């Protein structure tokens, strides 16, 4: 098990106070919140980094740290108080600018050894589901469940007919537990004499999954 | 090939609950948050947890920044307050619902603020307390946040279940509604 980095957070300076600014609350229980998200983004594995620090008051977004700029930016006045104070401190520029490789880089080496690589393959099945008197579309339903990532393609055939219309999705889904599903239907009148084909396609498979009806 | 990833180290201090929270994303889903009371981190999904380690005290350090810049934070507004943004809920089965197979029921809590909420599921109106987990707050693009509950179940006809959320940003609670489908 090698340790994990992460960013060590920095200090705001007291002081200055700005203008009563954005207002809010009408009733509402009044709430102060302190929030910070630092983003590696992989344009490749660590071939491309670039790593985004976002600070947030609240509801909004008030200072910012993109390594491809190397200082801190204020997004809403409200934070340009701690831009003036960190990008002042030659010493703490380098600290971050050099996170992209002591944290961003050093963490997805380790992560690329069971996330990168993680592969759940889909489960497919499909079936009508709405009341018999057919009084809407006779929805044929393509269920792709239970995999990961979520990179996946799910595609209608109408007797060899890639069907491009009428296909009506929620989207790709995420489970919060690691892994996906999806619902690809097809609104059409069912008949003996046609046979709609769902296709599959996914990084863990290796053959398109193909169902048909 | 090429590789498109993004990890994220969300964290956060609020007032007046004092609630504070510090966890990692890859790709969007949780790789693992720490709790910050029993000091120690929980991985979402237990294996990942022989493939790395992270030490916790990290993690509190941290919220102790965070803590401190939010008392400046109101200095600096003025102690200025904003609205609070309700959440969408929706509820879909984890898997393909068949009747009397194990299935698992998701709530999803979306786009909201502050982080806090009391959750509540109900089985044919009677809460329930087993077979329930939930996820940690978590980070969306802009400067909301998401999270998860989880309710185990088996699919029977005679049932129905209901999520109800609650959150400042709301009048009346939210209670969405799920009964097995065919
Ligand atoms: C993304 O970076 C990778 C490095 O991880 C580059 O390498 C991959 O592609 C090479 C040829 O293009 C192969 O020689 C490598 O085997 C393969 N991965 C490895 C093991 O290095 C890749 O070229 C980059 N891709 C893009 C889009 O630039
Ligand atoms: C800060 O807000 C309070 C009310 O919330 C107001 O009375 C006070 O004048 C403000 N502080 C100043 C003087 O800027
Ligand atoms: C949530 O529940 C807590 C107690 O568990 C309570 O103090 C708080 O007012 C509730 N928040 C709301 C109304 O959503």
């Amino acid at each position: 098990a090698d340790l994990i980095a992460y960013l060590k957070q920095a200090t705001k300076g007291g002081g200055g106070s700005l203008v009563p600014r954005g207002s809010g609350g009408g009733g509402s229980r009044p709430w102060f919140l302190e929030y910070c998200k630092s983003e590696c983004h992989f344009y490749n594995g660590t071939q491309r980094v670039r790593l985004l620090v976002r600070y947030f008051y609240n509801l909004e977004e008030n200072l910012r740290f993109d390594s491809d700029v190397g200082e801190f930016r204020a997004v809403t006045e409200l934070g340009r108080p701690d831009a003036e104070n960190w990008n002042s401190q030659p010493e703490f520029l380098e600290q971050k600018r050099a996170e992209v490789d002591t944290v961003c880089r050093h963490n997805y080496e380790i992560f690329d050894n069971f996330l990168v690589p993680r592969r759940v393959e889909p489960t497919v099945t499909v079936y009508p589901t709405k009341t018999q008197p057919l009084e809407h579309h006779n929805l044929l339903v393509c269920s792709v469940s239970d995999f990961y990532p979520g990179n996946i393609e799910v595609r209608w055939f109408r007797n060899g007919k890639e069907e491009k219309t009428g296909i009506v999705s929620t989207g790709l889904v995420r489970n919060g537990d690691w892994t996906f599903q999806t619902l690809v239907m097809l609104e059409t009148v069912p008949q003996s004499g046609e046979v709609y084909t769902c296709q599959v396609e996914h990084p863990s498979l290796t053959d398109p999954v193909t169902v048909e009806w | 090939i090429k590789e498109e990833h993004t990890i994220i180290q969300a964290e956060f201090y609020l007032l007046p609950d004092k609630r504070g929270e510090f966890m990692f994303d890859f790709d969007g889903d949780e790789i693992f948050h720490v709790d910050i009371e029993k000091s120690e981190t929980i991985w979402r999904l237990e294996e990942f947890a022989k493939f790395a380690s992270f030490e916790a005290q990290g993690a509190l350090a941290n919220i102790a920044v965070d803590k401190a810049n939010l008392d400046v934070m109101k200095e600096r507004s003025n102690n200025t307050p904003d609205a609070n943004v309700a959440p969408e809920v929706t509820v879909l089965s984890r898997s393909p619902v068949n009747l009397g197979e194990p299935n698992i029921l998701i709530c999803f809590i979306d786009k909201f603020s502050p982080p806090v909420v009391n959750v509540t599921w109900l089985r044919n109106g009677r809460p329930v307390t087993e077979g329930v987990s939930e996820t940690v707050f978590l980070p969306r693009d802009d400067h909301l946040f998401r999270k998860f509950h989880y309710l185990t179940f088996l699919p029977s006809t005679d049932d129905f279940y209901d999520c109800e959320v609650d959150h400042w940003g709301l009048e009346e609670p939210l209670r969405k509604h799920w009964e097995f489908e065919e």
